[PDB]
């Protein structure tokens, strides 16, 4: 079990760790976070209570390094950092869990939650997605744009997910234009899952972290990535039943994580309902169909 | 954007367009079976793409071959519409390609867009306006090579004949969709107007009749009163 330690907190800020979160007073004695499960990726955020303006935050794993925040005044963030000195981190972490300064990763032993949201999802893609190489942990907030919204500016501070375009000539075979257009196998099996991902988890996983992004920090670019991945299986008459059988499991687990104040803005009423009503797999999502009914009808 | 009455003489500048209509791409007659039951059988059909400027029609007849075997036909029916406009721009040098498509229909929108996925600079573009192209199968010439083609085959005409010699592409046009809307709204008596007399003819090289500047004062005004008419007889006032 690892920890995310802390400097100090000098702002009141709402800090959240993968889906919990806790509110912190300005200057409180708070100094991070411990028992953090080993094995997954993880994200902790920010919420300012002054400027609710950009939630951002950080993924990390904690096999990859010691990370510590400290706030910066200047840039006027909560700032991730790594820490080379094993044993000087170590020794600054046991005197404050010793003075219990840290909160508690606060998992219950029967909840898979975490796991089921994160199942495919891997530190190395999401440092291709999110480019900065020089650390180990990839800041995300809620302004950044996508690589394909800025073909429709600083290209440093983008979202790099792979860009799915169903009018492209990509997505169309030359002289297949009504049958790769109605239906997507073609591009998602060949061009996507071949071709660009190499295999279904690589995809799944692009996927789980779009809606992550989306979740957490209202990047409306990564909810449009997660509602394309999803639309072009749908949309493909020819998927490998795993694929399916797991695609069902995913969405289940982020349509029962999602607040339910925010489905308004986080899930496309157009796609979704072509997808369970419409589509090549209109009979294949059992589990997400009933939750998404039992819990969102009004969308559909 | 779309297309409407605010931009109407967009279509007739000087940058090359073509409308494209698939009304009577897809045509059936709908009978009864032996057995009681309902099938369609279909005939000829037709792509209308009209360049609004110069008065040129590319009819691409639509032999009923095309739908041998086939299923969706009122799907495939758009896009192979679709592949035909295509087909039909890229065999046009550069300089006689059009800068727009605009569809009649809205559902041939995303058929057009993909089929013209290798054509960027190509605008595709939906109109607000009720073209009453549909009736083109009411012009005799035009209807009579369709329903006696054995094969696929395009044919090119002007549905203006010698118009513009004596008035402006903005007036043909108004005089075009006034003369369609009347076959349209009630074919038989646009038909009589049109040809009940002797001395005003259709030339073998034309589609409508020969008529002079002042006759055709008097055909148009006798359109728009069975267009209002009709209008009346369908809502009683
Ligand atoms: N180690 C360390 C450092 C700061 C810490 C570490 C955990 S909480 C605050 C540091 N090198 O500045």
């Amino acid at each position: 079990m690892n920890t995310v330690p802390f400097t100090s907190a000098p702002i009141e800020v709402t800090i959240g760790i993968d889906q919990y979160s806790f509110n912190v007073k300005e200057n409180q004695p708070f100094h991070g976070i411990k028992d953090i499960p080993i094995g997954h990726v993880h994200v902790i955020h920010f919420q300012h209570a002054d400027n609710s303006s950009m939630r951002y935050g950080y993924w990390f794993d904690c096999r990859m390094g010691n990370f510590y925040i400290q706030y910066d005044p200047k840039d006027g963030l909560y700032k991730m950092m790594e820490e080379r000195d094993g044993a000087k981190f170590e020794n600054i972490v046991h005197n404050f869990k010793e003075r219990q300064m840290m909160v508690s990763y606060p998992k219950i032993d029967e909840d898979d939650t975490w796991y089921n949201l994160t199942e495919f999802v891997q530190m190395d893609k999401i440092r291709k997605i999110v480019r900065k190489d020089e650390n180990q942990f990839s800041y995300v907030d809620s302004s950044m744009t996508t690589v394909q919204e800025n073909e429709l500016s600083d290209p440093a501070h983008s979202l790099n997910y792979t860009v799915i375009n169903f009018k492209s000539r990509e997505a169309i075979r030359p002289g297949h234009e009504m049958e790769d257009f109605l239906d997507k196998s073609y591009y998602l099996n060949t061009v996507m899952l071949q071709g660009i991902f190499k295999n279904s988890s690589n995809y799944f996983g692009e996927l789980q972290f779009a809606f992550l992004n989306a979740m957490f920090f209202g990047n409306y670019g990564s909810s449009l990535q997660w509602h394309a991945m999803i639309e072009l299986i749908c949309s493909s008459a020819t998927v490998p039943k795993h694929m399916l059988d797991k695609l069902d499991e995913i969405l289940y687990y982020q349509i029962k994580t999602l607040p339910e104040q925010y489905s308004d803005i986080l899930l496309n009423e157009r796609v979704w309902n072509i997808c369970l009503y419409s589509s090549f797999q209109k009979n294949s999502l059992h589990n997400t169909e009933k939750i998404m009914e039992n819990k969102y009808p009004e969308l559909l | 954007g779309a297309m409407n009455s605010s931009n109407y003489a967009e279509l007739f500048n000087n940058d090359i367009k073509l409308f494209v209509d698939d009304t009577n791409v897809y045509r059936v007659t709908v009978h009864k079976t032996f057995e009681g039951n309902v099938a369609t059988k279909a005939i000829n059909g037709c792509i209308f793409t009209l360049n609004p400027k110069t008065g040129h029609l590319f009819l691409k007849i639509i032999h009923t071959s095309v739908w041998a075997g086939q299923k969706r036909l009122s799907q495939l029916a758009k896009w192979k519409t679709a592949e035909e406009v295509s087909a039909l721009v890229r065999s046009l040098p550069k300089e006689e390609q059009p800068k727009q498509i605009i569809v009649t229909r809205k559902a041939m929108l995303d058929p057009l867009e993909v089929h013209m996925l290798d054509f960027p600079n190509i605008a595709i573009r939906p109109t607000e306006l009720r073209l009453p192209f549909s009736a083109a199968m009411s012009i005799d010439k035009l209807s009579d090579v369709v329903m006696k083609a054995t094969e696929p085959q395009m044919v090119l005409f002007n549905i203006y004949d010698d118009w513009l010699d004596r008035i402006s592409s903005y007036t043909a046009f108004s005089r075009l969709t006034l003369l369609l809307r009347a076959l349209k709204t009630n074919e038989e008596s646009a038909k009589m107007i049109l040809l009940s007399d002797p001395t005003i003819t259709i030339k073998s090289y034309h589609l409508w009749p020969s008529f002079t500047d002042e006759q055709w004062i008097t055909i148009e005004s006798q359109m728009r009163d069975l267009i209002l008419t009709e209008y009346g007889r369908k809502y009683n006032v």
